[PDB]
């Protein structure tokens, strides 16, 4: 019944969902870390405050992780195509946030933490920026569930 | 810059559109359509076999000029204060030029092989005719692009042991060795081409 | 009756441990950090473990194992 | 009782100057205690007590100087008990001497 | 060897010994929940159980023999923290 | 040396008006220990030549004075990470005691594997064991100075770990075996009927239907130890710790506005425990108790035979927000729900109007009635 | 990996919950620090 | 019977909405987070006003949220081609709409607050543009409902 | 039954695996090798602490081997197209989430061994950074093992 090409869009939506936010991930640590590294050079005690960016890339990496396995979970040979593009497009919309989540954490990461060098006050205000960069990762997540479970 | 970001946007958009296409035979169920096999079939074995070889001279052909170039402009540098290096580190230009001898042996021997069918139905020209074909193109390909790539590297160092030649004469025969591990490689695509080429007739 | 049994087991548990907390406890400034400790410790512990048994209860799907496992499940338990 | 932040009052000091050196001793050892700044016009210069500062700040270094010389000898530092301040007279220039 | 080397070689030969000793318990049990661990094959579903149990023995001897390797590095190494 | 800096730097803190024989200086202190002060300072002058006691008057116009809460070695460290966002105003509510809990629950909802757990337990007692030890050390190991001063929040935490790792039945991939069961042995997949099946089963992968009968019925334990093995396990468990996260997240909002109560009423503002409290709890609680109760009544109302065509509970979420039941495609829960689903978003939103202006209104008619 | 960095890991996302997500509907954070000026920081 | 393939244009849609809006509300905070840090350390009370471009590229990423939600609980596998096409407009619409207030908000989020600090007065001039700039993922948002509810 | 074409997508799974990995792994190293070289100048006694983002690239060359073995060891004459297709899957996503760890361990790698060298506190911190890299190919490998295995 069902077409023979239906789980490839299934399982390329599993993969994207960890690909896109693997490359979001990976370029928020890769910034911030690069950031860390310079400021440690006058700042010896920062170090453990400043990694915040770098876990915030990790979770959508994450992110990804959840709806690349719940897709994976949810193959089938004979998945009805629907399921399939439901599937897609969660991979997607989880992976391509948590990839624009990565550039604005990476950003942020970068600045935000070159900034508390200068004037350690900024910490508070890095960590509300960072909110609204780590959260576009969460909203990929909220409709990713919505469609794969729809 | 302005001249790269013109091909670099031809590059994307022609992959661009190729996945398009991708997605919509597939999802229309067109898919039975650009199915590779007619592709690699009705195309003749002919095309192939001449691009192979005339990749297999022209590839190596350029792998060998930039390797002269890149070379000859650091003879010709240091030896305005170091005359001395023009003699002897030419050698790097004639293992320019054997990786253009790579070249040419690869596509004479592959040139060789090539007759007509007196067919055109798939069926009467037979798996003998589309294998040599295809592997003529592999062996064509393997050399040209393995010499591409072997010439510009001995290119590349030769033209540093020129400039070392200019500081210290000796410099020269100890760091020669490298043009040799260069070389090699343009010969490794003709061990490969050789293999891809022993089996096939045509006819 | 055997489902709820373990829900008043669990309930009497953690309520028991916030009533008798502030009875246990003595004077002074450590006194309410020690009773909200027991309280919210109650609290959490206790919806933690319920919204765990509440959706152990009445499984729309059951356990999927492979063709080797099967056969081994009649004996190994 | 910590459920909320704790009851704070100001208060002004009819601080004598010759008591005032072991006052603020005093009140460092209790500790629970925040001065207010009442001299915003302070600088290295135009403080109050330019010339102990400096000599506490020259004293440490000597110290450090010192310091550093056993050290350096591989001889170890004692390091044991407690110690009070000086008291208020300048009983430090026989630190310095 | 170093005392950081000898402190992470008392952890591993305490945590060692204690999961390697209760799977070893587990295994020669014959528990259910470790037919996905155990290494059988088509074989074993022929002759009997016995031929499963021949596997979960020896399985179980892997288990205490690598606690009795785990016994050993913690000796050593509740020698070397005192030494270096 | 370091006293004398100390004291000298201190005194260049004082002031001397054009008049003034004395000294002046002001200082905050606890309530508690402003006769601790007038005891040093009655010493200080003893401590002298000078017989005026150098005693004090408290200041009544005062400034918001510095924020101060004590600690303790159980306490100490979630005081820090509260401080580390941010200082409070004078009075307010400490979030430190809840937070005592709360932040080493959410930690143990996050880490809870129950070696893991252990593992960590005992890093944290190895510290506290040794802390006399410990305490005259190296300092240069910063990393284990600093776990050090968090060894009982993170024992505290390792113990929770413990617990949820418990509840999920699982170490190391490894459950506890010792429980029973509501999976049930193979014979009853062989009751003549689904004994087909099981043939079927004795070749390929098989799904328990869960059917009564067959199943083992209700458990009194936490996840049956079978779900560790089961090739579909991550579905049950991901049904399960996403609507755990979201009743939990729920009660902890509901707590933080009720916090935001009890400030208001520390206070004492007849404004704030008005127009902050009652328009966001019922905002909140119209739509999230709502929420919990569906979680709740569908354990409840459906079951095996129930489970082909069973409605989804975000849906019956997304459609209270949107309205937008198509009915059809699920089933709905109870009698007059959609009703429920309007009356409920409706009471919420006309709560922001409250929040968006009319207090401002009133600020607005306070400024221009202070004329 | 476990009981370090995903440990670290899960103390920083929970942390942050607390911070704001928790705490934002309640608690101002802004003031100045009693200082404790004393001989304790010897 | 509607054809099987139609319901790959809905999740695009629902996709298109969220991925492109989380792209614009991360430009839109990565730009604004440059600025904020930067800035810092001249002014750093500035912060708890300077924060607020990246609120406004954070409702960026829910206005797409709001339409991704909207077309994933309107799908179905029976779903007319009419109605995908009108969800992958939807999508597109919100999303790049998002996108171009992302690009907006980002350059004025960050150029803004860099002059706040050398000249206070400024601020309110700032929010008056960046008005002018979240609108646009206001009108992407009503395109889109007016789309897909249709 | 099955197309004779299809175990090419599977095949370009093992492949991917490897080779996206593989790319990686070697901008990681080449990274951080390079760092390391101009850091050792000033500070010789770093290296044997200083080669870890190394050791790291190393593992993201396992994991691509891990998926690509297994692959290929599950690859069969006339194989399901629906396991050939999670084959791919579990290609891609180990394989680009290695590339993704690849690029963070070398940023981080070069940028964290310069710092190193200017500030030796900076080591203790720059491993977390670095594990946070690394572990993005391992939630990669977690997937690919999945789909592999389904």
């Amino acid at each position: 019944n069902n077409p023979e090409y239906s789980s490839f869009f299934g399982v390329m939506g599993a993969s994207s969902a960890m690909v896109f936010s693997a490359m979001g991930a990976a370029y928020g640590t890769a910034k911030s870390g690069t950031g860390i590294a310079a400021m440690s050079v006058m700042r010896p005690e920062l170090i453990m405050k400043s990694i915040i960016p770098v876990v915030m890339a990790g979770i959508i990496a994450i992110y990804g992780l959840v709806v690349a396995v719940l897709i994976a979970n949810s193959l089938t040979d004979g998945i009805t195509l629907y399921r399939s593009f439901l599937q897609l497009g969660a991979g997607l919309s989880v992976g391509l946030s948590g990839l624009a989540a990565g550039f604005a954490i990476g950003i942020v990461g970068d600045a935000g933490v070159r900034g508390t060098a200068q004037q350690p006050r900024l910490f508070v205000g890095m960590i509300l920026i960072l909110i609204f960069a780590e959260v576009l990762g969460l909203y990929g997540l909220i409709v990713a569930l919505i469609l794969s479970t729809k | 810059t302005g001249l790269e970001l013109l091909y670099l946007g031809i590059f994307v958009a022609f992959w661009a559109c190729m996945i398009v296409v991708g997605i919509c035979y597939t999802i229309f169920d067109l898919g039975f359509r650009f199915d590779v096999a007619w592709f690699l079939t009705e195309t003749s074995p002919f095309m192939w076999s001449n691009l192979g070889i005339g990749l297999a001279i022209s590839l190596s052909v350029v792998g060998a000029a930039w390797g002269i170039y890149i070379t000859g402009s650091s003879i010709i540098g240091g030896g305005v204060k170091a005359p001395r290096i023009k003699t002897k580190n030419l050698v790097s230009i004639i293992f320019c030029e054997a990786v253009a001898i790579y070249g040419i042996i690869m596509a004479i021997v592959i040139s060789n092989m090539a007759e007509p069918f007196s067919a055109t139905d798939p069926k009467a020209i037979g798996h003998r005719n589309y294998h040599a074909g295809y592997s003529m193109f592999g062996a064509g390909l393997t050399v040209g692009l393995s010499n591409l790539f072997c010439g510009v590297c001995v290119g590349i160092v030769g033209s540093g042991a020129a400039l070392a030649d200019a500081q210290n004469p000796s410099l020269f025969v100890k760091i020669l060795i490298v043009e040799i591990f260069g070389s090699a490689i343009g010969l490794f695509g003709v061990i490969v081409a050789i293999l891809q080429t022993s089996r096939v007739k045509m006819g | 009756h055997s489902f709820a049994l373990p829900v008043i087991i669990f309930t009497t548990f953690w309520g028991l441990i916030g009533i008798a907390g502030p009875w246990f406890v003595p004077k002074g400034p450590n006194r309410g950090v020690i009773i909200t400790m027991l309280v919210a410790t109650a609290v959490c512990c206790y919806l933690f473990w319920l919204i765990a048994i509440l959706a152990q209860l009445n499984p729309l799907f059951g356990p999927q194992l492979k063709n080797e496992t099967i056969w081994y499940v009649r004996f190994l338990w | 009782e910590l459920f909320r932040s704790e009851e704070m009052t100001l208060a002004q000091l009819f601080l004598q100057s010759e008591a005032a050196y072991c006052c603020v001793s005093e009140l460092e050892e209790l500790g629970k205690v925040q001065f207010r700044d009442l001299n915003p016009d302070v600088n290295v210069f135009q403080r109050k007590f330019v010339n102990e500062v400096r000599r506490c700040e020259e004293m440490d270094r000597k110290l450090r100087f010192v310091e550093k010389e056993i050290r350096k000898a591989n001889i170890p530092i004692m390091d044991t008990g407690e110690n009070p301040e000086v008291p208020f007279p300048r009983d430090m220039i026989d630190l310095e001497a | 060897c170093g005392p950081k080397l000898a402190a992470c070689g008392i952890v591993l030969s305490a945590w060692g010994v204690i999961m390697l000793i209760m799977l070893g318990i587990f295994f020669n049990v014959h528990s259910a929940v470790l037919i996905e661990d155990v290494p059988f094959t088509e074989k074993d579903f022929e002759n009997g159980p016995q031929n499963i149990y021949n596997l979960y023995e020896q399985v179980s001897y892997n288990c205490f023999i690598a606690a009795g390797l785990y016994l050993l590095l913690g000796g050593f190494s509740f020698c070397q923290v005192r030494l270096n | 040396v370091r006293k004398m800096k100390a004291i000298y730097h201190t005194l260049n803190l004082c002031n001397i008006d054009v008049t003034q024989k004395c000294l002046i200086a002001e200082v905050w202190c606890p309530v508690t220990d402003l006769d601790s002060i007038q005891f040093a300072l009655r010493r200080g002058t003893e401590h002298s030549g000078s017989t005026v006691p150098s005693i004090l008057n408290r200041m009544q116009t005062n400034q918001t004075p510095p924020t101060y809460n004590k600690t303790n070695k159980f306490t100490h460290g979630f005081q820090n990470i509260v401080d580390a966002y941010g200082i409070g105003t004078y009075r307010e509510i400490n979030p430190a005691p809840y937070t005592v809990i709360t932040f080493p629950f959410l930690f143990a909802v996050m880490f809870g594997d129950f070696g893991h757990g252990i593992l960590m337990t005992l890093f944290a007692v190895w510290m506290v064991l040794r802390e006399s030890r410990i305490l005259s050390q190296k300092n240069e190991n910063e990393m284990f100075s600093m776990v050090f001063s968090g060894r009982y929040i993170i024992l505290l935490m390792g113990l929770f770990s413990i617990y949820t790792g418990l509840i999920y039945n699982d170490c190391f991939s490894k459950s506890l075996n010792i429980f029973g069961s509501s999976w049930s042995v193979r014979p009853m997949f062989t009751i003549g009927n689904w004994t087909e099946e099981t043939l079927l089963g004795s070749s390929v992968l098989q799904l328990n239907p869960a059917i009564p009968g067959v199943f083992g019925g209700p458990y009194p334990f936490g996840i049956d130890p079978i779900w560790n093995i089961a090739t579909n396990k991550l579905t049950f468990l991901n049904s399960f710790k996403m609507k755990m996260s979201v009743i939990l997240g729920i009660i902890h909002m509901l707590f933080g506005v009720s916090l935001s109560l009890f400030n208001h009423i520390y206070f004492k503002k007849p404004l704030n425990i008005y127009f902050g409290f009652i328009p966001e709890i019922i905002f909140m609680s119209s739509l999230f108790g709502y929420l919990v109760i569906l979680i709740f009544y569908k354990w409840t109302a459906y079951d095996a035979h129930s489970s082909r065509n069973a409605p989804s509970l975000l849906i019956h979420f997304i459609n209270m927000f949107l309205f937008s039941y198509p009915e059809s495609g699920n089933a709905m829960l109870y009698s007059g729900q959609k009703g429920i689903q309007c009356f409920l978003i409706v009471v919420a939103m006309l709560c922001v109007p409250w929040m968006l202006l009319f207090k401002p209104l009133i600020l607005r008619h306070q400024y221009l009635r202070k004329k | 990996i476990l009981l370090i960095m995903e440990g670290l890991s899960a103390f920083l996302h929970a942390l942050r919950l607390h911070w704001v997500e928790f705490q934002n509907k309640f608690y101002t954070g802004t003031g100045f620090k009693f200082l404790p000026f004393s001989f304790e920081h010897i």
